[PDB]
RNA sequence: AAAA
RNA sequence: AAAA
């Protein structure tokens, strides 16, 4: 009792000192009042102050505080901050003054770091649970001051220690932190952007596409950054790279299994790392013919900003928009007839109608593939039914690409309206970024073997089914 | 007289004139019938908030089962079985619980799920009791009464859309056909009654500007009185020694259409049923044979 | 009896307690009574004490002076009839709640260890209270039982936490011992008030075959367009509330659901066939608002010919662009769900579907139902299973008007149903089908709207497309209306 | 047409 | 047509 109160003030024990606390939380305030100056222990020293917010009117003008903001703090829920040592905690009460008062309670000595609540709008008492050495809580207490939804925190930890003019020191983790108008967009907002790359090679190139990358999300979100990234979430550039080294082989088995190893979960671990939020993704993509495959797994359900490859200078320009005001939906607009079309030209040749059967060549890229591809369906696979879908008058990347999509896919459910077709055979020479958007709008529905074109190897070549991308 | 909690509910059931008695008919699940009364308690208490389920079965008795017309499942594709349903039950429902009430007048409240079962309660039910039909709407899940409860022109039909057309002017076989929910009865009865019945003489009535829904926040008694004034023009013009009815009618409309051509015309009723192989209709009863 | 009252000073609290019961006690001791009153750790004598001294009248005006309460609350407090709430214990314990008509907030809390007036659960409860109790409990974790007593305009819930004069609840230590319905997830005044004084309840309700990540993804989804109507309601809170938990709610599968038509109509009558029915159950008094998403279109029309047109129903469809729901569909408040029904429309009158009736084959009693409002075209895939398996060549063509594949999820989508039952029932018009095929390519919240319309009275048999599935790709999962059996 |  |  307070023979035990007045042992543990003359002793460095831990056991004693956890026993008050535990009496002073479950319910001689001169021994308290003396532990809260004698800060041998903060978790100590926090839980006297509120023992005494419920010599009240000595505290508040010791410390520079009201009387009914000081009785205001038992009232209050703390909000909990993580911060390593451990991982030890801030705790924030809630406080009402005129003149901002971060009142920080510290092993030490009771701190009034007045920069701190002027940063966090808030006024707020400071307790921690642990003697801790060092300024490195500032980045904890300043993001659980930023925080709008109500929600615990312990999934992230900061480090840092934050200067009066609104920048971070250096001392999930996040430390890799450096202005206060990075840490409160990740906190306070909801469209988390998620930059996923695909690229077979060395590991350099993936690495400085990746840099100019984050650099091209930075446009719109400033505030982004794969190191911080890393911190909030653990999503390291590893987690957003469809990757895998040298030239990947013409054998269908290969790209079945680099589908089923890295694209088929991807989006879904990574929707579910960022669990509360949005997620617009970002994506770019290296070779043409395996977007179909990657789009497919990708799905019409995300909103996506794809963006193409720029190889002369390392840039990447957005070229297909599904976010914003109700833009994902107009992928899907299978409205446009065959005489209002207006950036691709479509043939429709049907010579043998009692088969099912359809070769799907589609010609919006660099080399033509109509006669190798047709070649290749009357040769083998004997159909002589072909949609071949090419430019009227290669193309203009600062332009919007979303009405080719639209008007390839109108062509071809336009096709389907008047026959069946039991199988479809995709042939295509087309932008990385449309055959992403194809795959994303035509999807797993109607059964298309996508077939993939090597000029350096049977140049053509069956590598995947989409029907088959929700087994494999 | 134990479960009464405010002595305000107590003085009107002593000392009211007219006491309500709430009738539905379901067939199905004795739970989903259970939320249906609850549902229907609601809007007597509207106008009678001392009204209660538990202390009607207090003063006199009524139980919950015996102000329903009630049968497990779906009710038999069979003439027999509908006709022993309105003798078993329906018949001497309403003449048993005016009596369990005797001293003071009895105000019906109803609502019942089959539509076709409707014509044989309605005629049974009879035109001397007052009766306030229901009609619940389902956007607010609330009962509305659409019935408080002849001779109008053709020419002045308000809601309605008769037509006649004859056909065949020898023989007196009439097909009656009313149109007023959304489900077209008429492709289907008119095809049933040249290949089964060998009729070609039909009268429809139709709504005339919405299809499907006559807004239940209103009186429906004027949609009846054009049906009866459109019925008893075709008899005037011609002899019907037998009407054939089909009906794709509100639940309480065909309540309140049986009251007013209970048992006086030789009226044949015709139930559909989804659940069943061609033909789907059947006459489950004569309006004149019941009495 | 005075000797077992000193005998617990210095079983026995037991033996007082049913002497009090029957007011068997004298008024010689009453005051020593009252000493009980101020010296019983346990809060149940003390507050049976109270109710004797309300109901004798005697010595209770120094009660009344000492806590600032006055004599006629006092009296009416004899004759007043306590509300309970439901609290766990370190088993479920009882809060009892007294009327009270004091000018001053007077919510005095009968403790075993000191009477305490907790005078901001009055302002939080809009009413003056004697809070009473039955056994002795460490830490005042009692709040909110109270505090739902008091906001009620009731057995079956229980709560647990603690209440600060802001109005926010906070749970108390030993929650995982208390959970051992449990209402301890709650932290706003409001969220209490709104789920006690409602009258529909939200039910969120999702069909999803896949994996549980992705489930918890939807139905985090749903929630959060649910919140935005209703901000007080909480997947948790309705689980504690309740007891309807994520599954329940759920029309789950795991993985792909098989193309055989003895699947689909086991998943419909183990999952979908009684669900609405046992979860209106559960929130007996009470409407409910459905608010409904799917996965799978062709599952829906069965879903909605079980669910009715008797239901007010949000039917949401998710808008890709920002991943959220939009209210397509409104059936509930003012907006009639009567019009769900409105087939007044004729063909002339038709502004967002173009209808046609093909009738090659008139003897036959048969014709193919193809609706296209998605955008992956049906009609030349239908058609040929038609005229190659089923032979039909009677056919009802339903496509969009001017933008095919993109139906504004802004915009309210019942005139594309109405115009569509419109065009079916014309088609019944002049036409007996004794056999109707449905083959759509349609959006979810529609089919399931076009499910609640046509509902099971119309001979329909509804043909799946898998994509996954060797030729022919249409199957007849189910009928509409052999559902009811 | 089995609360339209 | 497997959140269109």
């Amino acid at each position: 009792f307070n023979e035990t109160a007045d042992k543990y003030l003359k002793s460095g024990s831990a056991e004693a000192e956890l026993i008050i606390l535990q009496y002073i939380q479950q319910d001689d305030e001169e021994w308290v009042y003396n532990l809260l100056e004698k800060a041998n222990n903060p978790y100590i020293k926090l839980n006297a102050l509120l023992w005494l917010s419920a010599y009240l009117t000595q505290l508040s003008k010791l410390w520079g505080i009201s009387e009914n903001e000081l009785k205001s703090l038992s009232q209050q829920q703390p909000k909990i901050g993580l911060f390593p040592a451990f991982l030890a905690k801030v705790f924030v009460y809630k406080l009402k003054s005129e003149e901002p008062i971060a009142l920080a309670i510290l092993g030490d000595k009771i701190e009034n770091f007045s920069y701190l609540a002027q940063l966090g709008k808030q006024n707020c008492l400071i307790g921690f649970n642990k003697n801790i050495q060092g300024n490195s809580w500032q980045l904890a207490v300043l993001a659980t001051l930023l925080v709008k939804d109500e929600k615990i925190i312990s999934k992230i930890a900061y480090s840092g220690i934050v200067l009066p003019s609104g920048e971070i020191i250096t001392a999930n983790l996040v430390h890799r932190i450096k202005k206060i108008e990075q840490l409160d967009a990740w906190l306070n907002t909801e469209t988390i952007p998620l930059p996923v790359i695909q690229y077979q090679g060395e590991e350099n190139e993936l690495k400085r596409w990746q840099k100019a990358m984050e650099q091209k999300v930075q446009e719109k979100f400033s505030w982004f950054s794969y190191e911080l990234l890393e911190d909030f979430y653990g999503i390291t550039n590893s987690d957003l790279a469809i990757f895998g080294n040298g030239i990947l082989p013409f054998e269908a088995n290969a790209w079945q299994k680099l589908l089923q190893e890295q694209v088929k979960d991807k989006f879904k671990l990574l929707e579910d790392k960022v669990m509360p939020k949005k997620v617009l993704w970002f994506y770019a993509g290296q070779i043409s013919t395996l977007q179909l495959g990657i789009g497919a797994l990708f799905g019409f359900k995300r909103a996506v900003s794809i963006l193409q490859m720029e190889f002369s200078n390392t840039t990447y320009h957005e070229v297909f928009i599904l976010y914003g005001k109700e833009n994902a939906r107009q992928l899907k607009n299978v409205s446009v007839k065959k005489e209002d079309y207006q950036y691709i030209q479509s043939e429709l040749l049907i010579n043998e109608p009692h088969k099912n059967e359809l070769g799907f060549i589609i010609y919006l890229g660099s080399h033509n593939p109509i006669g190798e591809a047709k070649a290749y369906c009357q040769k083998q696979l004997q159909i002589n039914n072909f949609l071949i879908i090419q430019a009227r008058e290669v193309m203009e990347t600062s332009q919007n690409w979303l009405p080719y999509l639209q008007e390839i896919n109108s062509a071809l459910n336009t096709a389907r309206q008047e026959y069946h077709w039991e199988r479809i055979h995709l042939f295509q020479t087309a932008p990385t970024a449309l055959c992403m958007a194809l795959g994303i709008a035509v999807g797993h529905f109607l059964p298309v073997d996508v077939y993939h074109y090597q000029f350096n190897a049977p140049k053509y070549r069956c590598v995947f089914s989409l029907d088959k991308m929700l087994n494999l | 007289v134990h479960r009464i909690k405010k002595i305000e509910q107590l003085d009107a059931w002593l000392n009211t004139e007219t006491i309500p008695l709430p009738v539905i008919q379901y067939q199905g699940e004795e739970n989903e019938l259970k939320r249906w009364q609850k549902a229907m308690e609601q809007k007597v208490q509207e106008k009678f908030s001392w009204f209660s389920y538990e202390l009607l079965e207090d003063f006199y008795g009524i139980t919950n089962s015996d102000l329903a017309i009630f049968g497990n499942g779906i009710l038999p594709f069979e003439a027999n079985a509908w006709q022993k349903l309105l003798q078993e039950q329906v018949k001497d429902k309403f003449k048993l619980l005016e009596d369990k009430v005797m001293p003071k007048k009895v105000l019906w409240f109803y609502a019942g799920q089959i539509s076709t079962l409707q014509l044989g309660i309605g005629a049974l039910f009879g035109f001397k009791r007052a009766v306030s039909i229901l009609q619940m709407e389902f956007s607010n899940t609330t009962y509305h009464e659409v019935f408080i409860l002849v001779s109008v022109k053709k020419e002045d039909y308000q809601y309605i859309q008769s037509e006649l057309l004859i056909n065949e002017p020898h023989k007196n076989e009439l097909g009656f056909i009313i149109y007023l929910g959304s489900h077209n009865p008429i492709g289907e009865a008119k095809a049933y009654c040249q290949k089964q019945l060998q009729i070609n003489n039909f009268l429809i009535i139709q709504a005339r500007e919405n299809q499907g829904v006559m807004e239940t926040s209103q009186n429906w008694l004027p949609y009846l009185q054009e049906i009866n004034s459109a019925l008893n023009t075709a008899r005037q013009e011609y002899h019907w020694e037998r009407i054939h009815l089909f009906q794709t009618a509100p639940t309480a409309l065909c309540m309140a259409l049986g009251i007013a051509v209970g048992h006086f015309l030789p009226v044949d009723v015709y139930h559909y049923q989804f659940n069943a192989e061609e033909p789907k209709y059947r006459c489950v009863f004569s309006l004149d044979k019941m009495l």
